[PDB]
RNA sequence: GGAACCUUACCAGGGCUUGACAUAUAUAGGAUAUAGUUAGAGAUAAUUAUUCCCCGUUUGGGGUCUAUAUACAGGUGCUGCAUGGUUGUCGUCAGCUCGUGCUGUGAGGUGUUGGGUUAAGUCCCGCAACGAGCGCAACCCUUGUUAUCUGUUACCAGCAUGUAAUGGUGGGGACUCAGAUAAGACUGCCGGUGAUAAGUCGGAGGAAGGUGAGGAUGACGUCAAAUCAUCAUGGCCCUUAUGUCCUGGGCUACACACGUGCUACAAUGGCCUGUACAAAGCGAAGCGAAACAGUGAUGUGAAGCAAAACGCAUAAAGCAGGUCUCAGUCCGGAUUGAAGUCUGAAACUCGACUUCAUGAAGUUGGAAUCGCUAGUAAUCGUAUAUCAGAAUGAUACGGUGAA
């Protein structure tokens, strides 16, 4: 996303309540996932390609 | 009960190589001549994720994935220093991981 | 937006992840992201030299040792000068990570039994104003005669630079996408051009 | 509605500005941004202009204002009494 | 290790599992170390549960023990019914035909569905209201 | 019911708004007592206007009309005329006895 | 369109008080909210109250007859031929007979004025037993409405 | 898949301009460092502690950032009718085409127009068609039976037994169970019917019968359908600006109109007391127990636990009793007043929850309209994702359970 926003998310805020998680691959501010530290779209693309080990399609 | 036991938990994503490592370890310890308690299968841990499909409004349509973790357990009776040293020395294919408690 | 990704369909059935390692909850995200960093850095540093690599696949046996295998069909060119490019990778990677990277090169035996290689070839050709229909027909014929049991190619975008976008597809043989026990290789590539961007998709049944 | 164990909230810069005004006989107006500061009983009888995002709205503070917050008396959006 | 329980069986229902133990006796029923009547408070469900015995005219001469968990009250009643049926089968081949006639050997594989995305429930969908 | 005129990426001159109203009084002699809602969406997207009219009937019928044009007055004339004609056609469908 | 529906469950012939399917079906029709135990208790208590308001030992008998006093014979089904809708009479089937009866008693009892649960329903049940009340009124209304329009009886397709 | 700050693209204000961030070109000695000061709303600048460090035994060196001059950066600014990628939709509807041959001057047609049959272009026969491909189905994953292998952290039958509450303890592989490997259901078999067919209606065996149930899987194409605001991207556009650092406001504004949900209007109920039965999940700055204080929200404490080991967590409808009497009510709990709880620096605009009082609309709702064929509707709770805190939404789990 906005590279400056990515860098500010990476940096240390004045306190943690000032900082929000971002997909550091694409910097999307939201749709985040803690287990993978990236957004829903990046997660879907790369898991679909199989670049995320252990993550396959779910039949339920 | 027992003087002490070595509790070793095998964690993997892949059943095949997890199993392979399991028999590798059981053969490696029976080579050292120690009594063994059976490789005992722990429940598989399934983490399901549901994500949107379209990069925009379409909400009724989604897609589901899992992460599956498969776990086995080995118990070793009458711990031996050489036995523990050999267990730590064993090399191991990637994708199957080991946790050891004395 | 139909046509689920065939690789995703076939994972855990007859395919495997492009990264061989497992770790617990504590290390998973960090190691995952370092793998992503490895790919993006290698591919930046190489597609600076325009190189077309089939895959970059990782093996992590150890929490601090990593084996990066670049798989490609022009291994010597990819190597560069006496592995100086190999170490040009490795030094840069350790300039940001604290692990031991050993890089190996996996040689591709059959360049047209690899959908990704086919796709990269198509994309490079159309990047030099080669006529799309002729390129597609030639590639289809070549790879179909080499021994593949079925092949399908679809390109889309501003073909020949017209205002209106279009998609063109060719195919023959068996391409059974809905079959799960099928061994379907899927490759995607993408051409930047003076008129815009052109997508290339390749399905190949074995 | 903070806990008692936390006590009232006053920003530190505003608080020593209040002490300086308390030690000064001159009743100068204080311009502030911290709308979240509670009116501590000590700072009764002052004049504060609080920023409502556009302009500094002034107030004389009386005793009965105590316990409120500064933003409570600086309207932030204006309605002309008609929806046309 | 007396093995006084002459035969043993298992039974399942919606999400409940029960283990049944046949012993010699006057027909008393012990469930989870509690009285059968006090445990299954609904006389309807108790008749539900004891139906296999009344059909196989064997109540009052075999005592029953039940270890049951999972499911709700109705599910547990069905599970113990199935367990009794299987235990009687394990005892005697003679009751097979009558039990199968009443359907006591084929168990209710019917289970609760799963919720589906885009649906409020397994089958209910969100309101359309087209006008 | 009374008609709901919505607009996207455009600003309503009062001239064109009461133009729309003046074209819509054709309904409240014949059709109003038969419909649930009448929506008229104007959009301005490709240096052109796109109009979507929509009507619901009391007997379960739904009428939709989409048009493009260059000049708002002409587009409204054509689209409202088409809408009124299709509504009349459906009313006659049902009343044919 | 693809007719010959799968065989109904039919296996619930309530093995609780009477080994009778009709009581079970009535309780099921009684149900609100998914509360079978509440329905069963209400129905049992109400029929007991009826059997001692009429003071007979056999409750099955009086319950069944008060049902059969409401089970109808010929009902009205609407078809249409040539743009003309006709309310042709047609003979109901037995299952639909119990259904219509139970529905009518239940609706009348629920919508009546009463103090309590089995109170309302027992009162309605004996009114039906005596062939009077809202339920019997509705039944006879359907009967002779169908009969008042017997001309179209040759449309039974 | 979280608007109190950040988020945030808007607004009123204050700074910065090789920039908040990069890579590479040559200078000349530390970076920002840790903790504070001066003013400040903070960003900020001046500052104080301090340095060209490390590999070499130091200079020269290998690279490193200051701090400069640039190549350059940057943009959530326009165009989805310049595009890739992704997605909805007709539609899990059963269709959509090709090679050769034949046929028509030709656009084309046949195959794929016939009679049967199926959920299906599913299958059989015949037919200038012969074959094939993408679809259908099958192969896959859950669940439904059995067999072998293993019994801890799981399980407990026959034993003893800890007063409990806990398989708790010694014990035990019997069972459940967990998870690997296999068997099993294929119209397989039987009867009738059907063109000796394909198919079709019942029957036997069997946990499962005619696709067992559910999910995954969405053909050629259509709507210039959605997205430049996730990324990528052609053209255009700004370059102390439309960029960027922070303070506050705002996205939470109202005479109004429409859509999606929750709670009700009450007797298959409200309230009070006692008692019973689940599954799936989650825990590392996180779970946080036993107990005590407190009507309560919660508070002190720390056991145990990177967890089928402990914790969230004594599920709720239900059942057994007392009470209410058709009353705008012991129904309804919106609205406001007073005092509290937790989160974090901060919750006035603009958080959740609790205690006490306040007790409105609302009497099953017109035209019109939606969902659902079985563990389904209907209803009752539980868990998760985002998250410091905050769900009636969303995802998932079980209980009761029809017509
Ligand atoms: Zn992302």
């Amino acid at each position: 996303a906005k590279k400056s926003m990515i860098i500010r998310a990476l940096r240390k805020p004045k306190y943690k309540t000032r900082q929000n998680n971002r997909c550091k691959l694409c910097g999307r501010p939201r749709g985040y996932l803690r287990d993978f530290c990236m957004c829903r779209i990046c997660f879907r693309k790369y898991a679909s390609e199989g670049l995320i080990p252990g993550v396959s399609k779910s039949s339920w | 009960i027992a003087k002490d036991k070595i509790r070793v938990r095998l964690f993997s994503f892949d059943v095949k190589i997890l199993d392979q490592s399991a028999e590798s370890i059981v053969k490696a310890v029976q080579k050292a001549k120690a009594q063994i308690k059976g490789p005992i299968p722990l429940p598989t841990k399934i983490k399901k994720y549901t994500v949107l499909r379209s990069p925009h409004v379409n909400k009724k349509s989604r897609e589901q994935f899992e992460m599956r973790t498969h776990k086995r357990l080995i118990d070793i009776l009458e711990p031996t220093s050489a036995l523990m040293d050999s267990l730590m020395k064993l090399e191991l294919p990637a994708g199957v991981e080991v946790d050891i408690k004395q | 937006g139909q046509k689920v990704h065939p690789y995703s369909l076939r994972v855990k059935i007859n395919k495997d992840w492009k990264s061989k390692w497992y770790f617990d909850k504590k290390l998973y995200s960090a190691i995952l992201h370092e793998d992503f960093l490895i790919r993006r850095e290698i591919m930046k540093f190489l597609k600076g030299i325009k190189f077309d690599i089939s895959d970059i696949e990782i093996i992590r046996n150890n929490p601090q040792k990593v084996t990066v295998v670049i798989v490609t069909p022009r291994p010597g060119s990819v190597i560069g000068l006496k592995g100086s490019n190999l170490e040009k990778i490795g030094q840069l990677l350790t300039k940001k990570i604290s692990k031991k990277i050993s890089i190996k090169i996996k040689e591709v035996k059959r360049p047209e039994l690899d959908a990704q290689i086919i796709a990269n070839g198509i994309a490079k050709q159309v990047e030099n104003r080669a006529s799309y229909r002729k390129v597609l027909k030639s590639s289809l014929s070549t790879s179909m005669l080499k021994g593949a049991q079925g092949l399908k190619i679809k390109i889309a975008g501003r073909l020949g630079g017209a205002e209106i976008a279009r998609s063109f597809e060719v195919k023959e043989g068996r391409v059974p996408l809905h079959t799960l026990r099928a061994n379907i290789d899927y490759g995607f590539s993408e051409a930047q051009t003076t008129y815009g961007i052109i997508g290339v998709k390749v399905w190949l049944f074995k | 509605a903070r806990s008692i164990k936390k006590g009232p909230f006053i920003e530190k810069s505003l608080y020593q500005k209040v002490l300086s005004s308390f030690g000064s006989e001159k009743r100068v107006v204080i311009k502030t941004y911290s709308r979240s500061s509670t009116i501590i009983p000590e700072m009764v009888s002052l004049t504060i202009s609080v920023y409502n995002g556009k302009t500094f709205i002034p107030i004389y503070i009386t005793e009965d204002l105590v316990g409120h917050k500064l933003g409570e008396f600086s309207p932030t959006r204006i309605f002309r009494g008609h929806a046309k | 290790f007396s093995n006084v329980n002459l035969s043993m069986g298992t039974g399942r229902r919606k999400s409940s599992v029960a283990r049944v133990y046949i012993r010699e006796g006057s027909g008393n029923i012990k469930v989870n170390n509690r009285d059968f009547d006090s445990y299954i408070q609904l006389e309807n469900l108790r008749t539900m549960a004891l139906s296999p015995l009344v059909l196989t005219n064997t109540l009052g001469k075999y005592d029953l023990y039940i270890n049951v968990y999972g499911g709700g009250i109705s599910g547990q009643s069905g599970a113990i019914r199935h367990g009794i049926s299987r235990a009687l089968f394990k005892l005697d081949e003679s009751n097979k035909m009558i039990l199968r006639s009443n359907g006591f050997l084929t168990r209710d594989s019917r289970k609760v569905e799963r919720k589906k995305f885009g649906q409020k429930k397994a089958r209910k969908s969100f309101q359309f209201s087209k006008r | 019911m009374e008609p709901k005129i919505q607009t996207v990426n455009y600003s309503l001159n009062e001239n064109e708004k009461n133009f729309i109203l003046k074209k819509l009084e054709k309904f409240d002699t014949h059709i109003k007592k038969h419909i649930d809602n009448l929506k008229i969406t104007i959009k301005k997207e490709h240096e052109l206007f796109k109009l979507d009219a929509h009507i619901h009937f009391n007997w379960g019928k739904i009428i939709h009309i989409r048009e493009d044009g260059k000049i708002l007055l002409n587009l409204i004339d054509s689209a409202i005329a088409r809408l009124y004609k299709t509504a009349t056609k459906e009313k006659e469908k049902k009343n044919n006895k | 369109m693809s007719r010959k529906n799968k065989k109904i469950k039919k296996k619930v012939f309530v093995d609780t008080r009477y080994n009778s399917r009709i009581v079970a079906k009535f309780a099921n029709r009684m149900m609100y909210d998914g509360k079978k135990s509440i329905s069963e208790s209400i129905l049992y208590s109400s029929i007991d109250l009826l059997a001692d308001k009429l003071e007979e030992s056999d409750k099955m008998a009086v319950f069944y007859k008060a049902l059969d006093n409401i089970k109808p014979l010929v009902e009205v089904r609407s078809r249409r031929v040539g743009g003309a809708t006709y309310q042709v009479p047609v003979e109901v089937r037995e299952e639909r007979r119990e259904a219509l009866a139970m529905k009518w008693i239940i609706f009348a009892a629920r919508k009546s004025s009463g103090r309590s649960m089995k109170e309302k329903l027992s009162n309605e049940l004996l009114n039906a037993y005596n062939s009077t009340g809202a339920a019997f009124k509705k039944k006879e209304d359907t009967h002779r409405m169908a009969e008042a329009n017997k001309a179209f009886t040759h449309y039974r397709w």
